[PDB]
């Protein structure tokens, strides 16, 4: 179903334009479809919301009493 | 040796998990005690969970 | 496969190609009889060699037992063509 | 239909160790004293257009050039019609 | 004109002849096509009755 | 039930009286129609039984065996035909004058309402097996065979004849009806017990159990075809129909006696299917098969659970329908090669292509593949001895494991490879063994699609 | 290979344990023994697929070790994010084995990566193909493998695990970054090694219709999928940011 | 994680077991304890049918999230603030368990403390 | 040096390894020389009975007949009892039977108890 | 449908919601459900008018078969063999009904399962309730008769159980 | 759930030919479906020069 | 494969053999051409320093240790050529390969297709008919006394003569029959 190639016998075989142009437009696609989505989604790789740090709480909010009321 | 240095230390791991430093997950009504085996002619005890 | 059907002149060729790259002998001086252990001067070694330059190009390995009685390289080409089924 | 086109095989003095790594192989090979007998037969590997060749992170980005060029025609696109 | 034959000797006929044995032979007996009874929802209404789910209990919204 | 014992007897003034060359198109085709006619014992009743007369009775154990005899005889008859060509017509004509006296004792054992009856019956389906295998067979063992085939079963029946006449002085009558409504159970006594082992071991010498399963390869082998057909499909089912019927009176003695039969099946499953794995002959791995799902069936009725039976009965039919076409694709293999020797002959695919299909779905047939009865009967069995003791399942999976195993041996040491060079006398399959193993293969898929017709009495 | 081996009849065993998850969830034991038995297994086969030489044996053993990755995600009690992943497999795992087999047969049936040499230029189809596919196996962000293999790990990371099976799962994954750039690299990188008649030819629409079609799949299905299906599990919406 | 090298290789005692949390209780800190608040009731929730495990105090935004699911079908993407929202919802569930886990680790070290001051007062 | 390969049972010595073959001989020359004026005897009469045109048949391989022979009938002639056959013979035959017995016997008998005493919780147990 | 009656296999009023398109986008749903309707329901539905018609041209009935009450096993005589068969058909015939009795609760059950989605857990409490009820019952009639099951080994362990039932009365009571 | 045809009937145990359509059926069948389509695509020019093609097909399927 | 077997192999076989292999399995470590190139010709530099050695006893002592070097660093994964006995096709087209004598049971119907065929090998089949008296004989009157010591076979000594026990070395059915 595809056109007449013939064998090369030691040098780069014979390459049509076709299948070059539609390698680098599928290449150039998916490398599109990857910056598109970071640029639109970004926050599904670094992350939305701030992850907290124990130890900054304040010990009024967590309802510590000082080590003789209780 | 691969085999038994294997099971050992699935062992250990099974010895010494990983998780996160959170409690245990809260669940609304009962810790969902009428949507789970249910039998609602029993009123178990109330179950309640903190704001913090 | 879409191999295309080699013929004797074909693998002659190849041979002769495979032959002449060979910086051991000089191209001018080879013959399809020509011998390898008389007629070009070369070793066992180099025999061998050439056995497996034959099998890196060709494709396919020949065995150690029919390889080492391969004195000329019409024998080689007709070791072949038998291997292959080769009609013309 | 077959390939029955008579392929003729090129010449065989065409094939010259030179401009490959098989002359580093050589010159590493005379400072003992020996030199290759299979040389030549192998030039053509380097010789075409097997000459060439790309590393794996330029594999990675076969088409980054063409891809970035529509991304920033597209962005460029959005930012001026959502701009509206 | 291939692809129209085709997709009648071997699409149409067999969806008839599925549809005719599930609409008129298998749902004849009780419980052997059974659904999922899909979800409902505040401030749906059901075609059935008519009548609205009450909405909920307008929690603050704030971000 | 008369419908189906005169045409049979008729078989046989027919066949003496038909020509000198159309005895086996006669014998074929009215032998056909008696299966035709066999055929409407299947419409049976969810209530007691289908009583015809004080003599013979039928039943959903006994219709499903009836139809498999009358239509084994068919394919026996066009199994023989081809070896039997330069035979003389007398010969023939006794030929199949002890194919047809077979059939009609078998017929008439699977009936009968009495226990005398169906003993006397029972033995006498020795005598044509007997001179089949030891007139018709070609080695010189087969007379050591027959030997063999018969006083094994000779001393496992005759005490079993001693205990029956012992009941029918106790009990007062052998009808299977009155014995089955005034069961009483059995005192656990010495008496009893070997009442018991009387009663047990005359139907577990026929399965044939593990211990006593010697005669089995002897008989199959060195049986004609049709003898290996008719050994391997029915005569065997007969002790498990004899169990069936007679473990009603030996309970609850029947609890503490299974348990050595019960682990002599168990272990000789195990131990036959790996004999098969290891074999230079065809016949005798089929007959280590026949034995492997035999003792599967005794444990089966050892169980004396409804699925247990409805298993066990299931696994009889299948079995024998699939070690039939078994033994005709090892016999059309022999009539051309004349060895008997799985590595001798090999590659016959690349010769014979619809043979090699035809062996692909006996073999697959025999593995137990779903939804085929082998299958449904395996695993009516499997779940039966699991609810009776849950360690049973790692005998069982290691038997289907290594039946599955020696079922791809056989199949691919014969068909698959290479072709002997120096075999150059392989002809053509003829039409006759193709439409042999077509009438086979065909009544199997047919069953699995309508299982109730083989699951018993107790569906 | 493609069909069976890889991607379809493979994943049938975990597609059983997923069917009777909610049986699955009520015992802790045999979650254990799955999630271990898959730790286990994807740590062998990506480790023995490391230094093989038949490309053949490399996707099997590629294929075997995401078999693995399905099965600690049923130890970990999300049977739905294993669908998803079989889901994705699928579509990469058969396209690469497609690749594969083209390659094959362009190099007169030469499945050995030492006689391949060359082929970034020689062939160029097969050649984005195979890097689109071996980036989403690997896990590129907002490819199909993405969708799957990236909550798989989160998951693995922020829930009551083994440590020893969490690190080999870590080490899995390096693992198979390491023989997806292993298979590049020696198969499309270096100088031709093939024999020198060369028959490498790609022009035929059927080949190529069949590959793009995955390749459009291995690109955005993904992101369709996960985009479509309603949720079926509570996210780790807070994380640390290494 | 610190807390699993914290726990396996020092003491035991000074960091809670996530099994058995909550061990004290909880109006402990202070008096006031205000409970939790639900939106979602028992009928439109059973309605509903999200799953067990999704049951939880973050249900309403899941039950919009469908809502728009549903209503907005050939448009994938037409509500992504819903998502939005259960997500920061489920942000709020996650960091009150911090919380109550970082709660119950003080609250032992300082029980630990008490316990060795009496101790060193009841020695001197 | 390097490492010695250690021959087993399922790994056998390379036949570049051996060390008999580097010990020639006059004797072992003649061993070889006549083993293998045998094969090519033997190969020999075989392309005669092959190549025939006239043969229509199989070439019965007396080697063949009598491997069969040896591994089905000639077992039981050239039987001995001997201490090694009778212990194995019993072991193999016996030991097996005896132990499923066993195992299958305290199950049965642990399952019979906790029935008698009821805590077995056989509920929807109704196939059996 | 008529065919099946709705008591013995009960149905919740299947309530639905009602489309609330928040959008102007065509949904292909409906229109592919309207050609499907087009190209198919149509011509399926005419087909079975015309075979309804025909069959409406000649109708005919059948009966289902009423069985008389006959004296069980209990009533009847130590070696009385006829009523003793009487017994054991009725005895049979009443253990097929008890089997169809079992599988119409087992269907029940099933179809709420499935039907409930999600909250099977919650929602099919009594059904499953029903089974353990039916399914209890069918076991102390028929659990351990075993092959070769008859009315009088049945009646045999209903008379231990309930000798053993009132045994343990007995022991409550004067305890 | 689809349960269309009643197979066996065995006494409590009723076994029928019964299809279920949640959604993994609904999803996974599409998926395995487009990868075949692929896969005898690709197998139309890899079995090019294989006598019994036709059969490879019929296995396939 | 063809050429018959020698009662033994000789010291030269053998390092030629050692040869053979000890540069394939240095290919296969040496994936590169360069690298093997490099390698090779530094391993027949090694191999070449004790070619004019005399003493047999040191001979053998010889190419052993290098038998045992080479086992040491076999590469346990050499590469196979694919239909070598090792290789991923070495009997795939096996299963294609028909007899020749399957023709002769052909049906009528189908011999009449291809009829041209059927008479030249009509021809052969009388070539090999009247032959094959000739060659038993020429076999018989050839053959030492005691029996052949090598099997090998001598070839046609007059005109019309033709190998001895030649049919099925010309008929073999092909390297790929489909
Ligand atoms: C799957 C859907 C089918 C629907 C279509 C209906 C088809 C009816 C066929 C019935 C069986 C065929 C008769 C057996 C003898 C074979 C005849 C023959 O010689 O071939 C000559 C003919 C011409 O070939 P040729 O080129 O001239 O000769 C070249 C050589 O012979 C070289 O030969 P070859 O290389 O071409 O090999 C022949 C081929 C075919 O030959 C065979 O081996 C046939 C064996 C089939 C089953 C094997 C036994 C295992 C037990 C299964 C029992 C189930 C039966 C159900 C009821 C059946 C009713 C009779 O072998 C195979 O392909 C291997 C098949 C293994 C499949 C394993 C899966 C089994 C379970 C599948 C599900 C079944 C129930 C579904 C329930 C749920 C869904 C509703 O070839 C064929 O006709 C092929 C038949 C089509 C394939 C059938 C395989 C699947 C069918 C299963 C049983 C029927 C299912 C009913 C509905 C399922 C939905
Ligand atoms: C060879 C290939 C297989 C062939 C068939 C083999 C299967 C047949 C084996 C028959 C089963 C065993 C026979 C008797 C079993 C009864 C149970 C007994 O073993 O248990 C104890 C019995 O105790 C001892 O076993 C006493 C008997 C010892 C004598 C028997 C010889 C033992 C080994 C011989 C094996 C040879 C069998 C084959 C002979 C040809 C219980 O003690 P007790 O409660 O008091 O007796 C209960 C029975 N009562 C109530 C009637 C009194
Ligand atoms: C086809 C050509 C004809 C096309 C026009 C007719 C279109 C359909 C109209 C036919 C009428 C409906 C019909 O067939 O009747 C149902 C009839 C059975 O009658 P029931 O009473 O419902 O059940 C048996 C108990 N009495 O069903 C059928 O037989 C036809 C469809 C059944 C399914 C198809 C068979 C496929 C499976 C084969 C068996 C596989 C092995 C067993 C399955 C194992 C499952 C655990
Ligand atoms: C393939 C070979 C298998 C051989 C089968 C042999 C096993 C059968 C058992 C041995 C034969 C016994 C036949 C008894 C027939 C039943 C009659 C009966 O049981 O009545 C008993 C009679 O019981 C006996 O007499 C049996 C005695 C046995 C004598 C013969 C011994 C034969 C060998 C015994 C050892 C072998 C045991 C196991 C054999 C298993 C086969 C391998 C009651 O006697 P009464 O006097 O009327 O009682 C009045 C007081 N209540
Ligand atoms: C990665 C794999 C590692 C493998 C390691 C292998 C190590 C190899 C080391 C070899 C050591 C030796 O030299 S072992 C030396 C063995 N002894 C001899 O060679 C003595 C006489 N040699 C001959 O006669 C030959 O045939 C010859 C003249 C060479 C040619 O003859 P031709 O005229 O007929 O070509």
């Amino acid at each position: 179903g595809g056109v007449h190639i013939e064998p090369r016998y030691r040098q780069f075989p014979q390459l049509t334009r076709s299948q070059l142009i539609q390698a680098e437009f599928f290449s150039a696609t998916m490398w599109f479809w990857i910056l598109w989505r970071f640029w639109h989604d970004s926050d599904a790789v670094l992350g939305h919301f701030p992850y907290p740090d124990p130890s900054q709480w304040t010990d009024e909010e967590l309802g510590i009493l000082p080590d003789d009321e209780d | 040796g691969f085999v038994a240095f294997m099971l050992f230390m699935f062992w250990v791991g099974e010895i010494y998990p990983s998780y996160q430093p959170v409690g245990p997950k809260q669940y609304p009504y009962n810790d969902l005690y009428l949507e789970r085996g249910g039998d609602p002619t029993k009123e178990p005890e109330p179950v309640v969970h903190y704001e913090i | 496969s879409d191999a295309p059907p080699l013929t004797l002149e074909a693998i002659k060729d190849r041979v002769l190609y495979v032959l002449k790259l060979y910086d051991k002998i000089d191209p001018e001086k080879l013959s399809v009889n020509s011998h390898f252990m008389k007629d070009l001067g070369l070793d066992s070694l180099d025999q061998v060699e050439i056995i497996m330059a034959m099998e890196d190009e060709f494709g396919f390995e020949i065995p150690d037992i029919d390889a080492e009685k391969l004195m000329c390289p019409q024998e080689i080409v007709d070791y072949i063509a038998d291997k292959k089924d080769v009609y013309e | 239909e077959h390939g029955h086109s008579k392929m003729e095989l090129p010449d065989y003095k065409q094939w010259k160790i030179e401009g490959t790594p098989l002359e580093t192989v050589q010159e590493k090979l005379a400072a003992r004293g020996l030199r290759d007998p299979w040389g030549r037969n192998e030039a053509w590997r380097y010789s075409g257009g097997f000459a060439n060749n790309v590393s794996f992170v330029g594999a990675l980005l076969k088409g980054f050039k063409w891809g970035f060029a529509a991304f920033v025609v597209a962005v460029g696109a959005e930012y001026y019609l959502e701009s509206q | 004109y291939r692809h129209s034959i085709f997709a009648v000797t071997h699409v149409l006929i067999p969806v008839w002849i599925i549809h005719y044995y599930l609409k008129y032979h298998v749902t004849a007996k009780p419980y052997t096509v059974v659904e999922r009874k899909p979800r409902i929802f505040p401030g749906d209404t059901i075609l059935e009755t008519g009548e609205v789910i009450p909405l909920m209990k307008e929690f603050p919204d704030q971000h | 039930m008369l419908k189906i014992i005169i045409p049979t007897t008729m078989l046989l003034p027919m066949t003496w009286m038909s020509k000198h060359n159309m005895i086996w198109i006669n014998a074929t085709v009215h032998s056909l129609l008696i299966s035709l006619i066999s055929l409407s014992l299947l419409n049976q009743l969810g209530e007691n039984s289908l009583n015809f007369s004080l003599t013979f009775f039928s039943d959903s154990l006994s219709a499903p065996l009836l139809v498999l005899t009358t239509w084994l005889l068919p394919l026996m008859l066009m199994a023989s035909q081809s070896h039997l060509s330069k035979e003389t017509t007398t010969r023939k004509k006794l030929y199949i004058t002890m194919l047809i006296l077979l059939q009609l004792f078998l017929i008439m054992t699977f009936t009968a309402t009495e226990l005398i009856l169906f003993y006397i019956l029972f033995e006498a389906t020795l005598v044509p097996t007997l001179i089949i295998i030891t007139r018709w067979g070609n080695q010189t063992e087969r007379l050591n065979a027959g030997l063999y085939f018969l006083f094994y079963t000779l001393a496992g029946s005759l005490p079993l004849l001693v205990a029956l006449v012992y009941i029918q002085n106790t009990t007062g009558s052998l009808n299977f009806l009155i014995i089955h409504y005034w069961s009483h159970p059995l005192s656990n006594s010495w008496s009893n017990i070997f009442m018991w082992l009387a009663c047990i071991m005359a139907f577990m010498v026929k399965m044939p159990l593990y211990g006593l399963h010697l005669w089995l390869p002897k008989a199959h082998v060195e049986a004609p075809i049709a003898g290996s057909m008719v050994l391997a499909a029915v005569l065997l089912k007969l002790g498990g129909y004899g169990m069936m019927r007679i473990t009603t009176i030996l309970n609850p003695l029947t609890n503490y006696m299974a348990y050595p039969f019960l682990m002599l099946s168990m272990w000789g499953m195990i131990m036959t299917s790996s004999i098969c794995l290891r074999q230079t002959d065809l016949k005798s791995l089929i007959a280590y098969s026949s034995v492997s799902h035999m003792a599967l069936v005794i444990v089966a009725i050892m169980i004396q659970t409804p699925w247990s039976f409805m298993g066990a009965t299931a696994l009889m039919i299948a079995h024998g329908l699939t070690s039939s076409m078994l033994f005709c694709l090892a016999n059309t293999n022999y009539e051309r090669v004349h060895s008997r020797t799985m590595i001798l002959a090999r590659g016959l695919q690349t010769l014979l292509p619809l043979m090699a299909t035809w062996w692909l779905v006996a073999s697959l047939t025999n593995l137990a593949l779903p939804p085929s009865i082998n299958l449904i009967g395996e695993l009516f069995i499997i779940t039966a001895s699991f609810s009776w003791s849950n360690i049973t399942i790692i005998l069982m999976g290691m038997n289907m494991m290594i039946t599955a195993l020696y079922s791809l041996y056989m199949l691919i040491t014969t068909q698959r490879g290479k072709y002997t060079h120096h075999i150059n006398n392989i002809k053509p399959s003829f039409t006759r063994e193709n439409a042999l193993m077509a009438l086979h293969i065909l009544p199997l898929l047919l069953l699995t699609l309508n299982p109730k017709m083989i699951l018993g009495p107790l569906y | 290979s493609a069909l069976l081996h890889s991607s379809t009849m493979v994943v049938a065993g975990v597609f059983l344990l997923i069917r009777f998850y909610p049986l699955m969830e009520t015992n802790k034991l045999v979650q254990t023994m799955t999630l271990c038995l898959g730790a286990i297994t994807t740590l062998f086969t990506a480790l023995c697929a490391i230094t093989q030489n038949d490309i053949k044996k490399i996707v099997a053993f590629s294929t075997s070790s995401q078999l693995g990755l399905m099965m600690v995600t049923i130890g970990i009690n999300q049977p739905h994010l294993a669908f998803l992943h079989i889901c994705m497999h699928a579509f990469f795992k058969a396209m690469l084995f497609m690749c594969s087999g083209s390659i094959i047969h362009s190099l007169n049936d030469e499945q050995d990566i030492r006689k391949m040499g060359g082929l970034y230029k020689a062939m160029p189809f097969t050649t984005t193909a195979l890097i689109i596919g071996s980036l989403a196996l690997t896990g590129m962000p907002y490819l199909t493998g993405f969708y799957s293999k990236d909550l798989i790990i989160e998951a693995v990371n922020m829930s009551y695990t083994n440590a020893w099976a969490l690190l080999m799962t870590l080490i899995a994954t390096s693992l198979t970054a390491a023989y997806s750039t292993r298979i590049i690299f020696f198969a499309f990188l270096g100088k031709p090694r093939f024999p020198p008649l060369v028959l490498i030819n790609e022009n035929n629409p059927l080949l190529i219709n069949s590959i793009k079609r995955l390749l459009i799949g291995s690109i955005f299905a993904g992101f369709i999928i996960s985009n479509n299906i309603p949720p079926m599990t509570v996210p780790n919406t807070t994380m640390p940011l290494y | 994680g610190a807390h699993l090298a914290r726990r396996y290789l020092g003491d035991a005692s000074k960091e809670p077991d996530p099994l058995r949390m909550p061990t004290f209780p909880p109006d402990y800190g202070f008096p006031e304890r205000k409970e939790r608040e639900m939106v979602a009731t028992q009928q439109e929730m059973n309605d509903a049918q999200l799953m067990l495990q999704q049951r939880d105090y973050c249900a309403h935004y899941l039950i919009q999230l469908l809502k728009c699911k549903r209503d907005s079908f050939p448009n994938f993407l037409a509500c992504k603030h819903e998502q939005h929202d259960w997500d920061y919802c489920e942000h709020l569930d996650y960091v009150k368990r911090m919380k109550e886990f970082e709660r119950e680790r003080r609250l032992l070290q300082r029980k630990k403390r008490r316990e060795q001051r009496e101790a060193e007062m009841a020695r001197g | 040096s390097f490492p010695k390969y250690k021959p087993s049972r399922l790994a056998t010595l390379p036949a570049t390894l051996d060390p008999a073959e580097y010990d020639i001989s006059p004797e072992t020359r003649k061993a070889q020389a006549e083993r293998l004026a045998i094969r090519s005897r033997l190969k020999r009469e075989y392309l005669l009975q092959y190549n025939d045109p006239n043969r229509l048949g199989v070439i019965e391989d007396p080697a063949l007949i009598r491997w069969t022979y040896a591994r089905s009938a000639n077992i039981y002639p050239n039987f001995r009892p001997t201490p090694k056959t009778s212990l194995l013979g019993a072991l193999f035959g016996i030991g097996p039977l005896f132990f499923w017995y066993y195992v299958f016997k305290t199950d049965r008998d642990k399952k019979e108890k906790l029935i008698q005493e009821g805590k077995l919780d056989q509920t929807f147990n109704i196939s059996y | 449908p008529d065919s099946w009656d709705k008591d013995v296999y009960p149905e919740p009023p299947r309530r639905t919601p009602a489309p609330a398109p928040q959008t102007s986008l065509p949904n292909p749903v409906t229109y592919l459900t309207k050609i499907f309707d087009l190209l198919v329901d149509r011509p399926v539905t005419l087909a079975r008018e015309f075979i309804e018609q025909q069959h409406a041209k000649n109708r005919y009935y059948y009966y289902h078969r009423e069985f008389r009450r006959v004296p069980d096993i209990t009533e009847c005589e130590e070696k009385d063999i006829l009523c003793m068969f009487e017994a054991e058909m009725q005895w049979r015939r009443d253990y097929k009904v008890d089997q169809e009795i079992v599988n119409i609760i087992q269907e029940r059950l099933k179809a709420c399962q499935q039907r409930e989605g999600e909250s099977y857990r919650q929602n099919c409490a009594k059904e499953l309730e029903q089974f353990t009820q039916v399914s209890k019952a069918f076991q102390d009639r028929y659990s351990d008769l075993g092959a070769h099951y008859s009315a009088r080994k049945c009646l045999a362990k209903q008379k231990q159980r309930m000798l053993a039932e009132r045994k343990a009365a007995k022991e409550a009571a004067a305890a | 759930i689809i349960s269309n045809w009643h197979w066996m009937t065995l006494q409590t145990v009723e076994l029928s030919l019964s299809f279920k359509m949640d959604y993994f059926s609904v999803m996974f069948i599409p998926v395995a479906l487009f990868v075949t389509w692929s896969i005898m695509e690709f197998s139309m020019w890899y079995m090019h020069s294989d006598p019994f093609i036709n059969r490879f097909f019929k296995y396939l399927l | 494969a063809f050429s018959a077997p020698a009662a033994y192999l000789t010291h030269q076989q053998k390092v030629l053999r050692l040869y053979k292999r000890a540069l394939r399995h240095l290919e296969s470590w040496c994936v590169h051409r360069d690298k093997y190139r490099y390698f090779a010709c530094l391993m027949r530099a090694r191999f070449d320093e004790h070619k004019n050695e005399k003493d047999m006893v040191k001979a053998t002592q010889l190419l052993r240790q290098a038998e045992e070097e080479f086992w040491y660093g076999q590469h346990p994964q050499p590469y196979i050529f694919p239909e070598s006995p090792g290789g991923t096709s070495y009997e795939r087209y096996e299963c294609y390969k028909v007899p020749e004598w399957c023709l002769d049971d052909w049906h009528p119907s189908e011999k009449a297709m291809y009829p041209d065929y059927f008479a030249k090998r009509e021809q052969w089949k009388r070539l090999r008919r009247e032959s094959w008296e000739r060659e038993v004989k020429q076999l018989q009157e050839e053959t030492p006394p005691g029996g052949p010591r090598t099997e090998a076979l001598p070839p046609a000594r007059k005109e019309g003569d033709l190998p001895p026990l030649w049919w099925h070395i010309v008929t073999r059915p092909r390297e790929r029959p489909m």
